[PDB]
């Protein structure tokens, strides 16, 4: 066995870059880097266990009803994780705020969940969840870095630059505060990604 | 009766007299190759080879049974090909007065005669490549057949001999022409003429249509988009009035006619007029002695559209009437291409097709009814100075190609 | 009336896709043809003007709490209930395209089945229960919704084909000069940001 | 050594227009309004400054302000007395820094995108760099209009590929840029007079506040004429305030053809008839639903953008019928904004924005229904 | 666990009645059964199959054939068959290999066909008239140093009827072979023991088929000649599995026994009275032997007919005897032929070079109408690539020159 | 099959359901007892009184905090059990709350229970500061916070959102340090009792005396904050109680 399955989703087949799956959640969160980093394990958590489950049932699921067979698997599971985390470490749960429809929607956890799952042994299937998460942090944390920095002068928090408002010669930027910012910074992830790695380059 | 009013006449100095003169005497003719349409050419002479006024001078490949016959009795001189050893043009040196004949009629069977007779007399002496399919503007298969035939009776070209004042001298073979016309068409035959008189064709298939207006009215496909549009499942054919002339005269006294009037105009053309030539005369030799001293150009056609007369190329086009002199001296619509296109179209997305290569989108827009010269004037008023008309024949030549 | 301002509202100033930004990744996906994208926005709102109304019944007479029974909140049941709805009009949906498939089937393939699991069909239900709409002002929004969504996509679609005659550096195409045109988009659409109701 | 026909049939003549033609013409045009905007950019700054200082606190002001004693050093004075040269060389002190810093900044990423990618630079960057530099707040800082201009030129227009292959305008691109960054700089009441220490609401800002009898010129005590804002006699942005000067630049590229008359008309169909209709609707609370159309005319960037921007050939319809449709929206979205939308004073650059995002869809309408006549042989 | 059942119920009654409105969609809306695909129309070669899987998998089950060299890939082509109805419109990997003007007629793959509603085909003579045989080795010698002549006999007496150019798909079970187990002659033996191919040994994981061009006249009966050139991993990457088929043809030798599946092709001359010119190369040298054959007693045609073959070495040439007496017997047909790189003992003295330049600087170049004469091609790509490109550059119209490219 | 498809789905969605509602319905409770201690902890913490762990909270609060009932219709004292007055359950009820009509419901709240709890902060014997709860709708749920009050009835202490469902990053800003921070010193009313707080999209100019900058890229969610202001503050909210705040 090897980490190639785990780190290909980060670069090689990214869910956001190469795929296009989970842009929504990119852009709400992609604010800060705290957020973007709890919805990376979030996303990685569900998509791993999601994708573990319907491998165990792929023969059995069909195709008339797969949807609906993958969907209850991920809303089950979302539902659960928020039920037991307000039960206990209520404190974080209301950090998983509305992240619990977020997740459900995120279409790595559908989307691989249809590709891999349905394709493949639970075993590996989970390591494509651990995977796909990962490359998805990757671009979700890329783009955190430079909106909060430019932003709001601030990575997780801590100030780096000194903003006006605290006697600080940098004046933040609006702009990386909405979902434009969002837009451009992950094109412009891609334009990286695609220049470093030509193989991914859509054809003319 | 169709007014015409999105257009350019371009207002160039040096206007011909419009009265019909003799004209330098040439003693070198030759055919253009490039000029017809994905024509491959099958040689049937050598250099030095003695030919006749219609001997086959050599057949296309891709258009089986058409004949390029001769204008002129003669020597072949030499046979210049281009790059891919492309045939350039085929001289032939005027000499003797040597022609092969054909059947001759009587006026009052003409517009009787069955298709096939008319279409071998025509294939055999060379003159069915007077007709050019529209969506392609191709020499018309041999055993295809058009339910609409366009006259081009008119010239809005620049500098353009007055068709009117040739047809006049000549209304017996352009009667017999239209009568030919008639037979020949499965469906009518359109003369498209000015408001001018002209004469008339006793069948009820031969219809006058009468367009005014700027340049563009005088072009065939303008004609055929009032009257017949095309697609590629209707397809029409063209000719002009001094091929129509032609053909009448080939059915009454049976031989080849290859006399042709051409306006020799422009700034640098001291007398401005009409001169008789022949088909495929030597441009060398027919402007000697007419223009004035300096580095000018000699084009076969309009400057609008043409060809540079220019070594293996001085000689006047096949579908060409006129010859102009001059002297050599990112697709941002600012609204100039609508002004010069009075066809229903949206100008400027087509233009951006053919620039994209889209071939596909190109034909939904209309391409298929277009030929080089409908899109001259877009080419004239292009800020960004694309040439619009071999755009269109890269993407014509992809839609026969794929297609 | 108030309907036509509600239908205003999930058109403009709530389009889901410029607006909220909802439903991005079969909004980026299939931008590029007109047809195929004006097809995926009719079945978007196909989609979404029956998952609404329905979930919105649902809900009020089942989910609701203290509905069914006195003292029996059944909200928890509320994710799960509305995807599970979302996933069979889906799977409808997919047998449907199957008569007007060739055109959508072959270019969605992956996304056909995403539809469900798109944010904007979600959040849509999600504001139905968030908000207090009636029946009837659960239909006029969910037909207001899915029509904002197919004005954002079929305009990316035009955009797109504009973008024949472009000239687009290697790695940006396709995708990441999609998502630059959308960012773009996005900077129109915020005109309505002051406008309210 | 014998080419063929092909590149041979060219058309032997050519208009004399050229691309390069088409830019100096819309650079020309815009240079009246330039002119006229330097000259009420030192005139509006230096009736303020008299207002709200004398004697020795007036000469601190200036002293400490290279803008103020950089004109007395040239000849200029600071006085209330100051002519027509003192007033345009104030202005020209705050307007040429920025120009060139946009012509600068701007021109490096074009020549730089077209050195990298093998392509020739195109002139179209003259109109986009003195149209940016002449939308902004005379006292914009220089280093946020660096930043407009890289947005502008190389998010909007060079990662598409340059000029003739974008769809949104570069240059209003840029202006949102900052407009949504730094919004401190290009909104309120601190920027759009180069008086340090003042305060003064623009027009529309004074009319959606009270109504078109609380439009007053604080600095001066006097009130704001339809007339002042026709000639742009009035705070705002360098170039926009001047309707006159506007309208002659723009009847020049109007009858040049190089700016479109059916956007233009459908502009201010688009703004007559939606400003009307709020005219007849009334709000007893909302002052901006009663300004009538002749008043939005003379407001704001609403000239600037109808005769200036919204002509941009390349991010407009590329079709007649969809161009009335592309001005329409134009004139009817940016009396929405002014009127309807509370955040925004005035609604151009997102009204032309908004635009052409839809331009594209509007052509394919007009297009795929030409394809059914034309599937028809046009009825013949 | 009183609101437990309750959602539990509610819950499972949510679904019963969303599947049922699905399950009754699918049912209204969905085929039952199996799947009728006619075929040319006729009655009995309608095929009857149930739903799922690809088109080329159900026509071979039936009685007619398709050929396919890609496989379930869609690359090759070769599979193209006419859909009068159903199958929707060609997806986009399907135009990357045929035209427009070809979707228009009908044309599709039928591997990257999924076959899933009622479709319409109408498979030609060919395609339906094929016929599984399996020969009988007589000789398997040397021909050259990686070209071998095959002679495989059909037992059924008969002999096979194809057009000249035309070739035999051979099918293949896995096998493990060494090249060691191929018997060469001392002649190529030598420039084997050079390299030591006889090291590589193969092991073929599948069954694999691959099509093999003929090398006999329709008039040669009871025999099918062909060429078969080893397989070796290439030059620039020596870390290659060797050859599997061609490798697997070596290893037989007489009294061995193969499956040629029926006959194929589409390579073959024009009935025209225009100057015929043959460029052969390597394994090319199958079916050229047999246009020249056959024009000489099949047709005994009077035209112009010429033949220049590539060859490295005088080693390498092979039949050499067969085309100097047909050149003899008959002066209408010359052949000739020149060494990239004579031995030092080969003595050569005549063309030297490849033919690209050599019939070039020979007839080609003092040809007065090169371009009225019909060209047939067949060797290394690079040969063929070079050769075209100066046909083209003669003004060679693509529809006067045949490309028989065997790879 | 139909007979195998029905299996699954029952099946799957028996087990599943029943995974879902036993942890939903058994954990609900420990999930009741673990927000309502966080209602203390928040009334604390906007109250600037620091305690730690359930028993100091609840003891603190118990001692510290005073919670009142209060008539919104006359802003005046009432006599009822404030410690156990559940606002949200009598808004639900037409006997203890009234319907707002769509002019007046500017929180977009559907409906204000007739009396609410306040909460009044004792550092001796006497009313340090008063907090006061409001809600108003956001874009995804409702969002509830709490505003200190200083004695004056006018200076804002402290601001708190005790509940909230907007997307963290975006809308769920309202939790954010800094955000909550910047209210101190605001003033609720300008000069003639209107409601002056509001939520400046952008950015407030600094120092302003009622300006709160906005949740950046969640203008809707900072449209009901400003929606929960302006209605709570109003008329019908606590308006009339904080003119009587101000007065003693
Ligand atoms: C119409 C037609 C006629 C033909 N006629 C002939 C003919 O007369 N004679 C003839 O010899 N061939 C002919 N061919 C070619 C034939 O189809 C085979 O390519 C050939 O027989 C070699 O078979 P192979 O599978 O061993 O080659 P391949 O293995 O497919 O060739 C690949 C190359 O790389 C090596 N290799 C092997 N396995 C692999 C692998 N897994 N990955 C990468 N490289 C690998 C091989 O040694 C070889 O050098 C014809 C083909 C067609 C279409
Ligand atoms: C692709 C998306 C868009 C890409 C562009 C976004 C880039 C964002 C980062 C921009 C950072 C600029 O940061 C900025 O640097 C300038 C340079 O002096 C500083 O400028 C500061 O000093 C200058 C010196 O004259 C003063 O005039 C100015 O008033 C003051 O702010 C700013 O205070 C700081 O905020
Ligand atoms: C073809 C080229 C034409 C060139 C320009 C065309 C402009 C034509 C005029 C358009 C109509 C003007 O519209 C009319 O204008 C006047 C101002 O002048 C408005 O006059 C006023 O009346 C209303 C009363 O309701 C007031 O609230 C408000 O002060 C203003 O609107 C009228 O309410 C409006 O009905
Ligand atoms: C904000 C206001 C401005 C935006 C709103 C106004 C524009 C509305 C655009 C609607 C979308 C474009 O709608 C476009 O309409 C044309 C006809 O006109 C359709 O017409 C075409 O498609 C149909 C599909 O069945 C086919 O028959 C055929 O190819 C053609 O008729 C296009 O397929 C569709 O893409
Ligand atoms: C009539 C006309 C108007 C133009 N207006 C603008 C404009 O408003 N903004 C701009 O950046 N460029 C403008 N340009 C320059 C150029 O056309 C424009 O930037 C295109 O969007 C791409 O180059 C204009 C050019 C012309 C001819
Ligand atoms: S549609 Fe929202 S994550 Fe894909
Ligand atoms: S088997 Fe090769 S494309 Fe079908
Ligand atoms: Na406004």
């Amino acid at each position: 066995e090897l980490k190639k399955s785990v780190l290909a989703p980060v670069l090689d087949n990214n869910p956001i870059a190469l795929q296009v799956l989970g842009v929504c959640s990119a852009l709400a969160v992609t604010t800060k880097l705290e957020t973007a980093f709890v919805m990376t394990l979030a996303v990685m958590f569900v998509t791993a266990l999601s994708n573990f489950f319907v491998s165990l049932i792929r023969n059995h699921i069909p195709n008339s009803v797969r949807i609906i067979v993958q969907m209850a698997i991920i809303a089950s599971l979302v539902i659960v994780v928020d039920q037991i985390l307000k039960a206990y470490l209520y404190d974080i749960s209301k950090q998983l705020s509305v992240f619990v429809g977020l997740i459900i929607t995120n279409c790595i956890v559908m989307g691989r969940a249809e590709a891999f799952a349905m394709k493949s042994e639970p075993i590996p299937s989970f390591i494509d969840g651990i995977g796909n998460g990962l490359g998805y942090g990757f671009v979700l944390m890329t783009v955190g870095f430079f909106r909060e920095l430019l932003g709001s002068g601030k990575l997780f928090g801590l100030e780096v630059l000194p903003l006006i408002s605290n006697g600080g010669w940098y004046q933040p930027n609006g702009l990386m505060l909405l979902a434009p910012s969002a837009f451009f910074l992950i094109g412009f992830m891609i334009w990286a990604i695609r220049t470093f790695k030509p193989e991914q380059v859509e054809a003319k | 009766m169709i007014t015409i009013k999105k257009g350019l006449d371009l207002p160039i100095a040096g206007t011909p007299s419009q009265v019909i003169s003799d004209g330098k005497a040439i003693k070198k003719v030759a055919l253009l190759g490039e000029e017809y349409v994905g024509m491959r050419p099958t040689m049937h002479v050598r250099v030095g080879d003695e030919v006749k006024k219609a001997q086959i001078l050599f057949e296309d490949k891709k258009n089986p049974g058409v004949k390029f016959t001769s204008p002129v009795s003669g020597k072949v001189v030499e046979i210049n090909r281009g790059a891919k050893r492309v045939l350039q043009s085929v001289v032939i040196e005027v000499a003797g007065d040597d022609q092969v004949t054909f059947d001759k009629f009587e006026a009052n069977q003409l517009a009787s005669l069955n298709r096939d007779a008319i279409k071998t007399q025509l294939v055999e002496s060379g003159l069915w490549t007077a007709f050019r399919t529209r969506p392609f503007s191709k020499v018309p298969a041999i055993d295809s057949t058009s339910e609409a035939i366009f006259v081009t009776a008119m010239d809005t070209n620049p500098l353009a001999a007055e068709p009117t004042v040739v047809i006049n001298e000549q209304s017996e073979a352009f009667v017999a022409g239209l009568d030919v016309l008639s037979a020949l068409t499965t469906g009518k035959v359109y003369v498209c003429k000015k408001g001018t008189s002209l004469p008339r064709s006793q069948q009820p298939n031969v219809e006058e249509h009468v367009f005014d207006g700027p340049h563009p009215a005088g072009l065939a496909g303008t004609h055929m988009h009032f009257l017949y549009p095309v697609s590629a499942d209707h397809v029409a054919w063209s000719i002009n009035y001094q091929d129509v002339i032609a053909v009448g005269q080939l059915f009454l006294t049976g031989e080849l006619y290859t006399q042709r009037v051409v306006s020799l105009a422009g700034p640098v053309v001291n007398k401005p007029r009409l001169v008789r030539t022949v088909m495929g005369a030597s441009l060398e030799q027919l402007v000697d002695s007419e223009i004035m001293p300096g580095e000018v150009r000699i084009i076969s056609g309009s400057v609008l559209s043409g060809t540079k007369a220019t070594g293996p190329h001085a000689y006047l086009g096949r579908y060409h009437l006129q010859v102009s002199v001059l002297r050599e001296g990112s697709m941002v619509p600012i609204g100039n291409y609508e002004k010069v296109m009075p066809l229903d179209m949206e100008p400027t997305l087509l233009l951006r097709d053919l620039c994209a290569g889209d071939s596909d989108s190109a034909v939904r827009l209309g391409a298929l009814e277009l030929d080089e010269e409908d899109l001259a004037l877009c080419t004239f008023v292009c800020p960004g100075k694309y040439e619009y008309g071999q755009l269109l024949r890269e993407c014509l030549d992809k839609i026969e190609k794929e297609g | 009336e108030h309907y036509i301002s509600l239908l205003v509202k999930s058109i403009f100033i709530e389009n889901m896709a410029l607006s909220f930004f909802l439903g991005m990744c079969t909004f980026l996906a299939v931008s590029k043809k007109v047809k195929t994208s004006f097809g995926l926005g009719i079945a978007v709102i196909v989609v979404l003007t029956i998952s609404v109304p329905v979930n919105n019944l649902v809900y009020n007479l089942v989910l609701k709490p203290d509905a069914l029974v006195e003292g029996v909140d059944l909200s928890f049941l509320n994710f799960i209930t509305f995807i599970g709805v979302i996933a069979a009009l889906v799977q409808i949906l997919e047998m449907i395209l199957d008569r007007f498939f060739p055109p959508l089937y072959n270019a969605l393939g992956i996304f056909l089945p995403l539809i469900t699991v798109n944010c904007a069909i979600f959040g849509g239900v999600s504001f139905m229960v968030q908000r207090d709409y009636s029946f009837a002002e659960s239909v006029v929004y969910g037909f207001g919704s899915g029509v904002g969504w197919m004005l954002a996509i079929v305009a990316l679609a035009g955009i797109r084909e504009k973008m024949k005659y472009s000239d687009v550096p290697p790695g940006l195409r396709g995708l990441g000069i999609t998502f630059i045109t959308a960012g773009l988009m996005a900077l129109g659409f915020m005109s309505f940001s002051g406008v309210q109701l | 050594y014998t080419p063929g026909l092909v590149t041979k049939r060219s058309s032997h003549v050519r208009d004399s227009v050229d691309l390069k033609r088409i830019m100096i013409m819309v650079w020309l045009a815009v240079f009246p309004a330039m002119f006229w905007g330097m000259y009420n950019a030192g005139g509006q700054a230096i009736a303020a400054l008299n207002h709200l200082y004398s004697g020795d606190q007036l000469a601190a002001i200036v002293a400490g302000n290279w803008h103020y004693w950089l004109t007395e050093m040239l000849g200029g004075t600071m006085s209330s007395d100051a002519g027509w040269g003192s007033k345009m060389l104030l202005g020209a002190t705050y307007f040429l820094p920025i120009y060139a810093t946009v012509f600068i900044v701007g021109g490096f990423w074009e020549v730089l995108f077209c050195m990298v990618r093998k392509h020739e630079v195109n002139e179209g960057f003259f109109v986009t760099s003195i149209l940016f530099a002449l939308i902004v707040p005379p006292t914009l800082p220089l280093w946020q209009a660096a930043l407009g201009i890289t947005f502008g030129v190389v998010v909007a227009k060079e990662v598409f590929g340059g000029t003739g292959r974008n769809f949104l305008n570069p240059a209003l691109a840029g202006r949102a840029f900052l407009f949504f960054a730094y919004p401190a700089q290009i909104s309120g009441d601190l920027v759009w007079t180069a008086a340090d220490g003042y305060s003064g609401a623009t027009a529309l800002s004074q009319w959606a506040q009270g109504g078109a009898g609380a439009l007053i010129n604080n600095a001066t005590g006097q009130t704001i004429t339809w007339m002042d804002a026709f000639i742009g006699n009035i705070p705002g942005s360098i170039g926009e305030v001047s309707t006159l000067a506007l309208m002659i630049g723009a009847a020049f590229i109007v009858y040049m053809g190089i700016a479109s008359w059916r956007i233009i008309g459908g502009v201010m169909i688009g703004m007559i008839l939606l400003s009307t209709l709020f005219n007849v609707i009334g709000s007893d609370t909302n002052a901006m639903f009663n300004m009538p159309w002749h008043w939005h005319l003379v407001l704001g960037g609403f000239a600037f953008g109808m005769f200036f921007m919204a002509t941009d050939p390349v991010s407009a319809s590329f079709t007649n019928s969809g161009k009335w449709a592309y001005g329409i929206l134009i004139g009817v979205m940016c009396v929405l904004i002014r009127v309807v939308n509370p955040a925004y004073p005035e609604g151009m650059m997102l009204a032309i924005l908004f635009a052409n995002l839809f331009a594209p869809l509007f052509d394919h309408v007009v297009v795929e229904r030409n394809i059914k006549r034309r599937l028809a042989r046009y009825g013949k | 666990m009183s609101t437990i059942i309750f959602g539990v119920v509610m819950f499972t009654l949510i679904i019963l009645a969303l599947v049922l409105v699905i399950l009754f969609a699918k049912s209204k809306l969905v085929p039952t059964g199996d799947i009728t695909i006619s075929i040319n129309g006729d009655p009995e070669k309608a095929i009857v199959t149930q739903p799922g899987g690809k088109l080329l998998t159900a026509l071979a089950g039936a009685g007619v054939f398709v050929s396919s060299a890609c496989g379930g890939g869609g690359s090759c082509g070769q599979c193209r068959v006419k859909i009068k109805s159903g199958g929707g419109d060609i997806l986009p990997t399907e135009l990357d290999h045929i035209s427009k003007g070809e979707a228009r007629e009908g044309e599709r793959l039928a591997c990257q066909v999924a076959v899933k509603a009622d479709m319409d085909l109408e498979l030609p003579e060919e395609i339906f008239g094929v016929k599984k045989w399996e020969c009988t080795v007589i000789s398997n010698d040397n021909k050259a140093t990686f070209i071998k002549e095959l002679k495989l006999a059909i037992p059924d007496g008969e002999s096979v009827p194809f057009r000249a150019g035309g070739y035999i798909q051979i099918e293949a079970p896995a096998h493990h072979v060494k090249y060691a187990d191929f018997d060469v002659p001392e002649k190529y033996r030598g420039d084997w023991d050079k390299f030591n191919l006889f090291r590589y040994e193969s092991k073929v994981d599948e069954p694999i088929i691959r099509a093999y061009s003929m090398a006999n006249y329709p008039e040669e009966f009871g025999i099918i000649m062909l060429n078969v050139r080893i397989a070796t991993p290439p030059p620039n990457n020596p870390n290659v599995p060797p050859g599997q088929m061609s490798s697997y043809i070596w290893s037989l030798k007489a009294g061995d026994k193969c499956t040629i599946s029926g006959p194929f092709g589409e390579f073959f001359a024009k009935d025209t009275d225009a100057e015929m010119v043959f460029i052969g190369g390597g394994a090319g040298m199958a079916p050229m032997r047999s246009h020249i054959f056959d024009q000489l007693k099949r047709l005994k045609s009077k035209r112009k007919m010429s033949y220049w073959y590539g060859a490295r070495s005088k080693r390498e040439m092979f039949y050499v005897e067969d085309f100097d007496g047909l050149a003899a017997e008959n002066d209408n047909f010359v052949w000739h032929c020149a060494l990239s790189d004579p031995q030092p003992e080969d003595n050569w003295t005549g063309y030297t070079g490849f033919i690209h330049n050599v019939l070039y600087e020979n007839y080609l170049k003092d040809h007065e109408a090169p371009e009225d004469c019909e060209y047939y091609m067949c060797g290394p790509p690079m040969m063929n690539a070079a050769v075209i490109n100066m046909l083209k550059n003669l003004g060679v119209e693509e529809e006067n020159i045949l490309l028989d490219d065997f790879g | 099959s139909i007979k195998k498809t029905l299996f699954v789905v029952i099946a799957l969605s028996l087990v599943c359901s029943i995974i879902v509602s036993a942890a939903a319905v058994g954990l609900r409770d420990k999930q009741k007892e673990n927000a309502a201690l966080d209602k203390q902890s928040k009334i604390l913490q906007v109250a600037g009184i620091e305690a730690k762990g359930s028993k100091q909270i609840v003891e603190l609060f118990n001692k510290s905090i005073e919670p009142r009932l209060v008539d919104f219709n006359t802003g005046d004292f009432v006599e009822g059990d404030a410690a156990n007055y559940d606002q949200r359950k009598a808004a639900k009820e037409a006997s203890e709350s009234i319907k707002l009509t769509a002019e007046q419901d500017k929180a977009k709240i559907q409906r204000r229970a007739n009396v609410g709890v306040v909460y009044l902060v004792k550092d001796g014997d006497k009313t340090s500061k008063v907090i006061l709860p409001v809600h108003g709708n956001g874009l995804w749920s409702m969002m509830y916070a709490f505003v200190a009050v200083e004695t004056d009835g006018n200076t804002v202490s402290g601001l708190t959102y005790y509940e909230q469902g907007e997307t963290p990053g975006l809308g769920g800003e309202v939790e954010n340090p800094a955000w909550r921070a910047q209210w101190v010193g605001k003033k609720l009313f300008d000069e003639n009792h209107k409601p002056a707080i509001k939520i400046v999209k952008g950015g407030a100019p600094q120092g302003s005396e009622h300006g709160v900058d906005g949740l950046s890229g969640a203008t809707l969610t900072s449209n009901g904050v400003q929606n929960t202001f302006d209605f709570w503050l109003g008329d019908m909210g606590f308006g009339p109680f904080l003119t009587k705040v101000r007065d003693g």
